[PDB]
């Protein structure tokens, strides 16, 4: 991948510190050399696993835990490991040579493999490192470098993440978004003063500006050596992983990690219906119920959205523009329309159709959205979204303030299961063994091959 | 140019096609300007003339003039709609208003009457007065001038829609139901209380609504109304409501341009197409951009998905910059490093089309203010009903669902195969065949079986033709009988038998497929193996459409693949800027050009005998399509006249496109069209004729007469299925060696009718006898080991009598100028010496009984006027004995030339 590139110096950097964290004495690993090298392998997984995503998170820790208990421990545990392995994946099929009594975290680990928890199969190896991963805290601090580049996929943003920190890290975070000449001037003019006034600094979405990036960021960002010799200042780079290629010198230049983070359905409901009256009303009492539901529908759409390709074929990023139009087509129908419930027979077809339907080009993802608009807005004075919520109609009064209050509070008293991605959604448990299943098997997949090269 | 022209005003007529899009040229008066007319051709009158001094700018008055237009269809608009409203029939006013007027009042009095008719939920009388009025619509079609015919058919779409509608809302339910399909359909709505008046009318879609500029938009090709229609004008509406932009993206075909452009014609705008990876420079294009701001009009990018890397990031930053403009509600944006006015009006749209990597998507620049949509291809059955009522077809609906059905039907029970393609391709090209079937036959169910049995039917293999039988029985509950039968039968069988061909069933029945097909389609292909009788099929059509009604003909053969694009269609000299003609416009050139030689009482046919390429093919899909004109990438644009018809002479179609093969009429030869004993027969025709201009009367007629009945097909049929046993190297069937065995067999008869005079009848028999074995030996099994040559030898001397002469592995007729009998000898054997200096040369070469029997098959095919392949291992002698048969004799001069992995065709001419 584009993202993953490694150079010479920051892995000498990373064995440099090796030595320089004079950290907690670790395990008592005999000679000074075992030490050393089991304290290189938890530094190398430590940083250098902030730059990848979960699936390749998750193949470092299976491959660097290969490597290391290749030398540390015996046969036994190599060819047990190797044919364990070798059942993860679904190339292979047997029985590891279990010796008792004498690999116990292996037994654990059978136990976990044959009760098919390949998620937690997974994050065994994970846990065998002992080593807590670097949040973006630890990331930012430590590193003694002015630039890092935020990547992620389209569905999820880290930059609330990213304001959260800096509030909290001394000063005055700046969003700097792109677009347009006025914003690239804009941001050169902002950029220009604030390695002088030392504000930590935000480019959202370099990736449409690619071109200007690849002319002046560039080029600025290798000939300013001197800003670190400027204000002490960080500038901030947010991208995706799917979006186009970066340039390779500029990329190497700075730090890079993907922040991943799902964020569950219900922080997501909760997070809209916040988000939806902080820039005010618009109309009355059911224009505020049919925004909830909305912002309920947009948090399972794109939840669902997530498995792939189960619940969906393909990925289809469900961004805000989709939220925006719906809303605004809700309240066109309630507006012309009176207090009545009678239009929802097309608020579904339009909705499910034209807005949110307009993306998808296979029949079967249409059905999905259209089922899920036909569960989500028919509804006769009690609706239950969910297995675990009631949605009751608004009342007679009319009070707006109070509706969303209750609104509020509906969504506070409940809490997700553990299960809502089989319960919440109304795909079944065993399409999510099947998905887990086959994520596990190319995590599987991808470690072998990388062991035998 | 133009500025220069503000003396005549006259040149601005040829620009403004290009300033205004719809309209072609200016009609002129003696001092004044009377009106305009649209490339459709039809003419705008302005109520009120413009007059034109000599000190005028061609701005000010074409300034002036781009306003009298929308006010001059503003204009007829209203009276248009004033008539109407005071009920009058739409045949009476038609006459008066242009299409654009008429359309517009048509669209509104239909959207205030089914307002008040589903308040009141009384459907049925409005639909039976709409379905009166568009019979009288299609009544009044067939007796049509050139120019109101199309107008006419715009018309039929736009009320078969207003009758699907209403037919729509009659079937609902419930009240909810009807109101939620009004909520879809495009409804058209007019402020009788408001000024500015080009402002009245607008457009009411889900809830959203859209001003109508009245730009005249001429007479266009309406798009037929599909319910996938009409979600792409609400996903366009809905994109526009919120100054977003409209971006379609779907396989190629789908009509995501002709979409934006139906919708900016039923908005009364037209859509300025930007066309995109036609080596489109981007100067033009900002210029363009700069302009589509300036006015306001809506600016589609068509196959946007296909553009350079540097001028794709230029055009969406411009894109971009119009889109913020709009959003924000800002004027005069920055771009082309000026700014310039953004009138509010504006709007783009993107096409894109599917690339090599499968799904294209916008630049990410706009993607935030961009709304995409699929575009689908419609269901089959919607427009299928709704042609079937263009049409005058009674019971539409039901004989859309029987050919629906019938066509899944045979897509589901048909083996599969390369060119089976049942799509809505299929379906359109059925009904465009039906369309002038109608003249000949009624409008009902057996005008589709018989356009089904001309265009499914030849396509088909012989195991899928009982399947199309007895479904189309099982379906259509008539099967129909085709008419036109005895005299071109008989014409087809005179044209046949004149030329040698056998008028066997499967002969016929394919020249009256070809014959069938080629009355309505104007491309054709001939697909079948390799001496099928694709040939032999299509000149005996042409012989007898020549005979039976007298049109003249003419032919031009072209192998496609021999020739390079730039000699096919034409080459240009970019150094030297000259366009060179090739040959396919020369002689299509000297078709529309010259009228001295008999070209309009003649049928041109150009026979591409060769196989074909997608690439190839695509430098003509113009003419493959309705557009039916050749498009040069430089030069002038050729019309095919009705005469000009395409054919295509291949025998695979596994690199051919499936839009080539939905277009053009297909042939499928599933067998061969003749017997062996037919070919054999025609062949031996074919020789005697040849044979007749160097003989005598007597001794010809004795001579074919031993040469037929010497042979029976009850002995040679046993023959050439043994041959089949024999392996064959560089193998080829027998029935292409039928030619060889036949043409050497009467060569060597007739090489020796000297000694045929004074010689008894049973030698006589016997030589005719033993040199048709040698050719057939030498015919079948002449490409064998050596060893299977003596079997086959073994073989022919069983099946043939066992009186007649029997061929040995040598046995030669060797004649003597002293004695009268045959004296067939074998085995000679000779002796030479050379000396030591001889011992290397071109030509030196050791007599032995192989190299003697290969020198004397290689001369007797070479003096049957036949091609040999001499195919064997390297170091065999191939080329020892053709010299060797060649130094001898004093006819013959070798060229001799070698091919490699790569020889150009130009190598053989050097
Ligand atoms: N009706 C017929 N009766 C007898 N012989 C026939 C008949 N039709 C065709 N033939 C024989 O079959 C031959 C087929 O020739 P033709 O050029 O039509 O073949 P083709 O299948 O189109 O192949 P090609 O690809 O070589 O052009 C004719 O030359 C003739 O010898
Ligand atoms: N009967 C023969 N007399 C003399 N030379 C022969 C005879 N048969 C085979 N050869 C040799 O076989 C070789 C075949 O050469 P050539 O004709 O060039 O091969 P090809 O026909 O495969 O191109 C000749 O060089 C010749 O010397
Ligand atoms: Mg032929």
């Amino acid at each position: 991948h584009w993202f993953y590139g490694i150079s010479i110096g920051q892995f000498l950097s990373c064995f440099k510190r090796v030595f320089i964290k004079k950290s907690r004495e670790t395990r008592a690993a005999r000679t000074r050399v075992d030490e050393i090298l089991w304290l290189l392998y938890q530094e190398v997984y430590c940083q250098f696993s902030t730059a990848l995503d979960k699936k390749f998170k998750m193949i470092m820790a299976m491959t660097m835990f290969c490597l290391y208990k290749f030398d540390i421990e015996s046969e036994q545990y190599k060819e047990a490991v190797l044919t364990m392995i070798g059942v993860l994946s679904e190339s292979s099929d047997g029985v590891p040579k279990l010796t008792v009594d004498t690999n116990n975290d292996l037994r654990y680990l059978w136990d976990y493999v044959t009760t098919k928890s390949y998620i937690s199969a997974l994050n065994w190896f994970k846990n065998e490192f002992f080593v807590d991963e670097w949040n973006i805290a630890d990331v930012v601090a430590n590193s003694e470098n002015n630039y890092f580049t935020m990547a992620s996929e389209r569905d999820v943003d880290g930059t609330f993440k990213l304001i959260e920190l800096a509030k909290a890290s001394k000063e005055s975070l700046k969003i700097i978004p792109l677009g347009s000449i006025e914003n690239l001037n804009y941001a050169q003019e902002e950029i220009s003063k604030s390695k002088i006034e030392g504000g930590w600094i935000l480019l959202q979405n370099i990736q449409m500006s690619l071109s200007w990036v690849k002319t002046y960021l560039h080029k600025h960002v290798e000939e300013t050596k001197a800003a670190e010799e400027h204000e002490k200042f960080k500038m901030f780079m947010t991208c995706h992983l799917t979006g186009d290629k970066l340039p390779a010198p500029l990329l190497q230049r700075t730090d890079r990690f993907v922040y991943e983070d799902i964020p569950g359905i219900l922080d997501t409901v909760k997070d809209l219906w916040g988000s939806q009256f902080f820039t005010g009303k618009i109309s009355g009492v059911w224009s505020v119920y049919c925004t909830f539901l909305l912002s309920w529908f947009h948090a399972l759409i794109t939840a669902r959205t997530r498995l792939v390709p189960h619940g969906f074929s393909k990925k289809y990023y469900f961004n805000d523009c989709d939220f925006q139009f719906a809303s605004v087509y809700l309240e066109n129908v309630l507006a012309t329309n009176s207090t009545n419930n009678i239009p929802w027979a097309q608020v579904r077809d339009h909705i499910a159709t034209i807005v949110y339907g307009g993306k998808i080009d296979e029949e079967k993802d249409l059905e999905v959205v259209a089922k899920l608009c036909a569960h989500v807005f028919c509804g006769s004075d009690n609706l239950q979204i969910v297995p675990g919520v009631r949605i009751p109609q608004p009342l007679l009064q009319q009070s707006e303030e109070e509706e969303r209050a209750r609104l509020t509070a509906i969504l506070s008293n409940t809490i997700e299961p553990a299960d809502s991605l089989s319960s919440w959604l109304q795909l079944p448990r065993e399409s999510i063994l099947n998905y887990e299943r086959l994520q596990a098997k190319e995590v599987a997949s991808s470690t072998e091959q990388l062991l035998q090269e | 140019k133009i500025i220069g022209s503000g003396k005549h005003h006259d040149q601005v007529s040829k620009f403004m096609k290009k300033m205004f899009g719809s309209i072609e040229s200016i009609i002129f008066l003696e001092d004044f300007i009377t009106g305009v007319r649209s490339v459709e051709g039809e003419v705008l009158n302005l109520n009120e003339k413009i007059e034109l001094k000599d000190s005028i700018q061609a701005q000010e008055w074409l300034n002036i003039l781009d306003t009298e237009i929308k006010l001059s269809v503003f204009t007829q608009f209203r009276d248009c709609l004033g008539q109407l409203k005071d009920g009058t029939d739409i045949e009476v006013v038609v006459s008066k208003y242009i299409f654009q007027a008429i359309l517009l009042s048509a669209q509104v009095m239909w959207t205030e009457l089914v307002e008040k008719c589903l308040q009141t939920n009384q459907f049925s009388k409005y639909w039976k007065e709409v379905d009166m009025k568009i019979k009288g619509l299609l009544d009044k079609l067939n007796k049509s001038s050139d120019n109101v015919k199309k107008k006419i058919e715009a018309l039929l779409v736009e009320y078969l829609h207003f009758n699907n509608v209403i037919g729509q809302l009659k079937n609902c339910s419930t009240k909810e139901e009807a109101r939620l399909l009004w909520a879809k359909v495009q409804k058209f709505y007019q402020k009788n209380d408001t000024l500015d008046d080009l402002n009245s009318v607008f457009i009411s879609q889900s809830g959203y609504l859209l001003q109508y500029k009245f730009e005249y938009i001429g007479i266009p090709e309406r798009l037929i109304y599909t319910p996938l229609l009409l979600i792409g004008f609400a996903t366009l509406t809905d994109s526009l409501h919120q100054k977003y932009g409209g971006c379609f993206f779907g396989p190629a075909g789908t009509g995501k341009t002709e979409t934006v452009k139906a919708f900016g014609q039923n908005l009364g705008r037209v859509v300025v197409v930007f066309n995109c990876d036609d080596s489109f420079d981007y100067q033009v294009l900002s210029r363009l951009l700069v302009g589509i701001t300036q006015i306001g009009a809506w600016g589609c990018f068509d196959e946007f998905n296909r553009l350079d890397e540097k001028v794709l990031s230029a055009v969406s930053a411009n894109i971009q910059q119009i889109q913020n403009g709009l959003q924000v509600g800002k004027s005069h944006i920055t771009l082309l490093e000026e700014e310039t006015p953004l009138s509010p009006h504006t709007a783009v749209f993107i096409t894109l089309n599917p690339g090599y990597n499968g799904r294209s998507e916008l630049p990410e620049n706009l993607k935030k203010s961009f709304r995409e949509f699929s575009m689908k291809s419609p269901q089959s059955g919607t427009i299928a009903e709704m042609i079937l009522q263009i049409m005058g077809f009674e019971d539409s609906k039901s004989l859309a669902s029987k050919i629906v059905h019938f066509l899944e039907l045979l897509s589901s029970k048909c083996s599969s195969m390369n060119h089976y393609h049942f799509g809505l391709r299929t379906l359109k090209g059925v009904l465009r065949n039906c369309s002038p079937l109608i003249s000949e036959f009624g409008e009902g169910e057996k005008t589709v079986v018989e356009s089904l049995k001309r265009v499914i039917l030849p396509s088909l293999g012989d195991t899928d033709e009982l399947v199309f039988k007895d479904e189309l029985s099982k379906i259509f509950d008539s099967a129909g009988t085709p008419l036109n039968s005895k005299a071109i039968v008989q014409c087809l069988k005179d044209a046949g038998q004149r030329s040698g061909f056998s008028m066997s069933e499967e002969f016929l029945k394919k020249c009256m497929q070809f014959y069938y097909m080629q009355k309505t389609q104007q491309a054709l292909i001939l697909v079948g193996k390799a001496g099928c009788g694709k040939t032999a099929t299509w000149k005996t059509v042409i012989d007898a459409m020549a005979i039976f009604d007298g049109h003249a003909n003419v032919v031009y053969v072209i192998d496609t693949k021999v020739l390079t694009k730039e000699s096919l269609y034409g080459s240009m000299l970019k150094a030297t800027l000259e366009w060179r003609d090739g040959l396919f416009t020369s002689i299509l050139r000297r078709v529309n050009d010259d009228i001295t030689g008999t070209f309009k009482n003649s049928r041109i046919w150009v026979v591409f005998d060769s196989d074909l390429d997608p690439e190839y093919v695509e430098a003509m899909n113009s003419v493959l399509d309705d557009n039916k004109i050749l498009t040069l990438p430089n030069g002038e644009r050729l019309p095919i006249p009705p005469n000009f018809r395409i054919l295509f002479e291949t025998d695979n179609l596994d690199h051919t496109t499936p839009a080539t093969i939905t277009r053009c009429g297909l042939l499928w030869f599933s067998t061969d069209v003749c017997s062996i004993s037919s070919k054999i027969d025609h062949l031996l025709n074919k020789s005697y004729e040849a044979l007749d201009n160097k003989l005598s009367m007597f001794e010809l007629d004795k001579l074919k007469d031993l040469i037929s009945d010497s042979f029976d097909m009850a002995s040679l049929t046993n023959i050439f299925t043994c041959s089949n046993d024999l392996v064959h190297i560089l193998g080829v069937r027998t029935f292409n060696k039928l030619e060889t065995a036949v043409q050497l067999a009467v060569h060597l008869i007739s090489s020796y009718r000297q000694w045929f005079q004074n010689l008894d009848d049973k030698s006589l028999k016997d030589v005719i006898t033993l040199l048709i074995k040698r050719s057939l030996l030498y015919a079948l099994a002449g490409d064998s080991t050596g060893e299977s040559q003596r079997a086959f030898i073994q073989t022919i001397n069983t099946y043939f009598g066992h009186d007649s002469q029997e061929l040995s592995d040598y046995s030669t007729i060797v004649i003597a100028n002293d004695k009268l009998s045959f004296s067939s000898f074998c085995s000679e054997i000779p002796s030479v010496s050379l000396e030591a200096h001889e011992v290397m040369r071109p030509d030196i070469v050791i007599p032995t009984i192989d190299t003697i029997k290969h020198e004397k098959i290689f001369y007797d095919l070479l003096n049957s006027k036949r091609g040999i392949i001499l195919c064997g291992p390297p170091g065999s002698g191939k080329t020892m004995i053709m010299n060797n048969a060649l130094r001898n004799s004093s006819l013959y001069d070798v060229v001799g030339i070698n091919f490699s992995k790569d020889t150009t065709t130009e190598h053989i001419l050097s």
